[PDB]
C-alpha cells in the first residue's frame, strides 16, 4: 500500500500548479488520474525524462513491489457501485519500430494495454479518441477540446479522464435546496441553489501555519468506502490559495485523526464542473521539460526508432454533486427527525473539495469551487 | 413551532430559553427550549447537549417573549451544572431529558411573577384520554424548511395520539418507546400543528384537575408538521423518581 499515499502526493503537486494558474476558477482534477498515466509513461523513458519524472514522483515501478501495486489500485477502486470511471489512454502511430521484449513488459505490469491508432487520417483519430473516451467515462464525456491540436506530426499523446457521481451515506433532501447567497471570491454575490441537511458530521477545526482557521467537513458514500472533505477558512477574505498552496497527503490523513461526530446544520451549493487542464505546463512547471522539446525525448524504453516527442498532454474531469441522481425524497432520509436547534456550517465562501479512497487513502479527485 | 400563532410569555411563564457560547466567536447562540420546573431546576432534552458543552457555556432565559429582544420583568441566569439522564441513547433519542440548575448567591434562583411561573408536575398515576388537547410552546423554526429561527415564542395545540398510533411502524420503522409519547394535529386547510426545530426541552401541558400540569417535553418527530405523522415527546410521568432523587 506504500504506492497509494505516495502516487496521490504526487498528484497533489500536479494540483498546486493548476490552482495558482486558474487563480479563480471551478476547477476538478483527478490526483490518481494524473498518477496512473505518469507511472505508464515513466516504462517508456530513459535517459533524464526518466529522471526528470521518477524524481518527481518519488519512486519506479520495475522495481519490486511497486509495479502490481497500480493494478490492486484499478482492481480494488473498480469500491464501487457505477460511479467512477478510472482509464487510461496513450496514443501513437501503427507500424512504428518497438523494441523486442517490451510490449510484453508493458501489459504485465498494468493489466492494461498500449492503444493503437492513426495520426495520418486527423479525422477518424478524433473520433477514435473521443469515442475510447465516451465508452471509458460511461457516456458523460464524450466531445473533447484539445483534439483540434492533432495533425500528422503529432506522434504521441496522452490521456485521462474520469467522470463521478455519489451515493450518500445520509443524502441531503432534494426538498430542501433553497436559493441562497454564495460569496464569489471577486466580491460577487451569486443566487446559487443550496442543499441543506441536519445530521451528525464528522468535523474538525485546522488552523494553517498562517494563524488561519479552517472548517473541515466529511460526507460518507456508499458502504462508507468513498468520502469527500470540504474546507472553508472562517472568514472570507482568506483565499483557498493559502489552503490550496499548502496541501499534502498527510494533511488529509490528519484530518480524518482530529474530526469528532459532532451535531450540525450543514448548507452546501450544488454545483457541476467540468474541467479540461493542459498538463504540458504544470509539469513542465515540475521538472519535465525534457519531455516536450520537438525532438528531445529520452524515451529509449520504448521508441527504438528515432526521433519521437510527447506532443500533448491534457485530462478532462466532470462532477456533478447532487443528492444520488434522481433517486429523489425516498423517505430513508427525512429533514429534521431532532428537534434541536444544531450549530450551523454554510458554505456560502468559496471552498475546495477532495475525494479519497478511505480504505486505502488514495485521493481520487480534487479541485476549488469559486462558483456553481 | 408549525401553525398556532405568536405568544405572550405570561400565556406560558413556564417556557425558558437556552444559550450556548460560540465555541469560536464570542457571544450565544440558539440551542433548545426549557421548562422551569422548580425556582432553580428546569426540565429540558437530553439530545441538546450530545455535544458535551460545560455548565459556564449554557444561559437560562426566563421570562422572555422575543428570542433575542429581553424583556421588561425578564429574568436571565448562568447554569451552574445539568444533569443528562445516564441512559440517554443519542441514537434512538429514548430517555431524551436534562435537569438544568441555575446558579444563585442564596439557594434561590428564579422569582413568582406574571411572565415567569413554575409548572406543575404530573402525578405517576396520569394517564389522559385518549385525542386530549393540549398546547405547546417554543421559538424554533416555522417549517421544517424555514431557513432561519423564529424571532418570537410561538403556541399550538395538539391532540394525544393512543399507543396503537404511537408504534415504531408507524413512524417509519424508527424506534418508539414507552418513555414517549406522540402527539400530533388531527385535522381534515393545512399548516396543521406541531414542534419543529428549536423546540426540544420545550413544554407539553395539559389541563388535569383543572391544573395545567406538565405532561410531555418535546423531543423529536419526522416533522415538521406533517399529515398523520405525529410529533414524539418525553413521558414525563416516568421520570418524576428521576427529578425528585436528583437536584439534592
Amino acid at each position: 500500500s506504500y504506492v497509494a499515499h505516495l502516487a496521490s502526493d504526487f498528484g497533489v503537486r500536479v494540483f498546486q500548479q493548476v490552482a495558482q494558474a486558474s487563480k479563480d476558477r471551478n476547477v476538478v482534477f483527478s490526483p490518481y488520474g494524473v498518477a496512473s498515466v505518469l507511472a505508464m509513461l515513466q516504462l517508456t523513458t530513459g535517459g533524464e525524462t526518466q529522471q526528470q519524472i521518477q524524481a518527481a514522483m518519488g519512486f519506479k515501478i520495475d522495481d519490486k513491489g511497486m509495479a502490481p501495486a497500480l493494478r490492486h489500485l484499478y482492481k480494488e477502486l473498480m469500491w464501487n457501485k457505477d460511479e467512477i470511471s478510472t482509464t487510461d489512454a496513450i496514443f501513437v502511430q501503427r507500424d512504428l519500430k518497438l523494441v523486442q521484449g517490451f510490449m510484453p513488459h508493458f501489459f504485465r505490469l498494468f493489466r492494461s494495454t498500449v492503444k493503437q491508432v492513426d495520426f495520418s487520417e486527423v479525422e477518424r483519430a478524433r473520433f477514435i479518441i473521443n469515442d475510447w473516451v465516451k465508452t471509458h467515462t460511461k457516456g458523460m464525456i464524450s466531445h473533447l477540446l484539445g483534439t483540434g491540436a492533432v495533425d500528422q506530426l503529432t506522434r504521441l499523446v496522452l490521456v485521462n479522464a474520469l467522470y463521478f457521481n455519489g451515493q450518500w451515506k445520509t443524502p441531503f433532501p432534494d426538498s430542501s435546496t433553497h436559493r441562497r447567497l454564495f460569496h464569489k471570491s471577486d466580491g460577487s454575490t451569486v443566487s446559487v441553489p443550496m442543499m441543506a441537511q441536519t445530521n451528525k458530521f464528522n468535523y474538525t477545526e485546522f488552523t494553517t501555519p498562517d494563524g488561519h482557521y479552517y472548517d473541515i467537513l466529511e460526507l460518507p458514500y456508499h458502504g462508507d468506502t468513498l468520502s469527500m472533505f470540504i474546507a472553508a477558512p472562517y472568514e472570507k477574505e482568506v483565499p483557498l490559495s493559502a489552503l490550496t498552496n499548502i496541501l499534502s497527503a498527510q494533511l488529509i490523513s490528519h484530518w480524518k485523526g482530529n474530526m469528532t461526530r459532532l451535531p450540525r446544520l450543514l448548507v452546501l451549493p450544488k454545483f457541476s464542473l467540468e474541467t479540461e487542464v493542459d498538463l504540458r505546463k504544470p509539469l513542465e512547471n515540475l521538472g519535465m521539460t525534457d519531455m516536450f522539446r520537438q525532438f528531445q525525448a529520452d524515451f529509449t524504453s520504448l521508441s527504438d526508432q528515432e526521433p519521437l516527442h510527447v506532443a500533448l498532454a491534457l485530462q478532462k474531469v466532470k462532477i456533478e454533486v447532487n443528492e444520488s441522481g434522481t433517486v429523489a425524497s425516498s423517505s430513508t432520509a427525512v429533514i429534521v427527525s431532532a428537534r434541536m436547534a444544531p450549530e450551523e456550517i454554510i458554505i456560502d465562501r468559496p471552498f475546495l473539495f477532495v475525494v479519497r479512497h478511505n480504505p486505502t487513502g488514495t485521493v481520487l479527485f480534487m479541485g476549488q469551487v469559486m462558483e456553481p | 413551532i408549525k401553525g398556532g400563532l405568536f405568544a405572550d410569555i405570561a400565556s406560558h411563564p413556564w417556557q425558558a430559553a437556552i444559550f450556548a457560547k460560540h465555541r469560536r466567536s464570542p457571544g450565544e447562540r440558539f440551542l433548545c427550549g426549557g421548562i422551569l420546573i422548580s425556582s432553580c431546576w428546569i426540565l429540558s432534552a437530553a439530545h441538546c447537549f450530545q455535544e458535551r458543552f460545560p455548565p459556564h457555556h449554557l444561559t437560562v432565559i426566563l421570562g422572555r417573549t422575543y428570542r433575542v429582544v429581553p424583556g421588561e420583568e425578564e429574568q436571565k441566569f448562568e447554569v451552574e451544572k445539568y444533569i443528562v439522564h445516564k441512559e440517554f441513547d443519542d441514537d434512538t433519542y429514548d430517555n431524551d431529558i436534562a435537569l438544568l440548575q441555575l446558579k444563585s448567591d442564596s439557594s434561590r434562583c428564579a422569582q413568582e411573577s406574571s411572565v415567569v411561573r413554575t409548572v406543575a408536575l404530573p402525578p405517576a398515576d396520569l394517564q389522559l384520554p385518549d385525542w386530549t388537547e393540549c398546547e405547546l410552546s417554543g421559538y424554533g423554526k416555522h417549517e421544517a424548511l424555514s431557513p432561519e429561527y423564529s424571532e418570537r415564542l410561538k403556541e399550538a395545540h395538539v391532540r394525544l395520539y393512543p399507543s396503537s398510533r404511537c408504534t415504531s411502524q408507524h413512524l417509519l420503522q424508527r424506534t418508539v418507546t414507552d418513555n414517549m409519547l406522540c402527539a400530533g394535529d388531527t385535522r381534515s386547510q393545512a399548516n396543521l400543528h406541531d414542534a419543529c426545530q428549536g423546540d426540544a426541552g420545550g413544554p407539553l401541558v395539559c389541563l388535569n384537575d383543572g391544573r395545567m400540569t406538565l405532561v410531555g417535553i418535546i423531543s423529536w418527530g419526522l416533522g415538521c408538521g406533517q399529515k398523520d405523522v405525529p410529533g414524539v415527546y418525553t413521558k414525563v410521568t416516568n421520570y418524576l423518581d428521576w427529578i425528585r432523587d436528583n437536584m439534592r
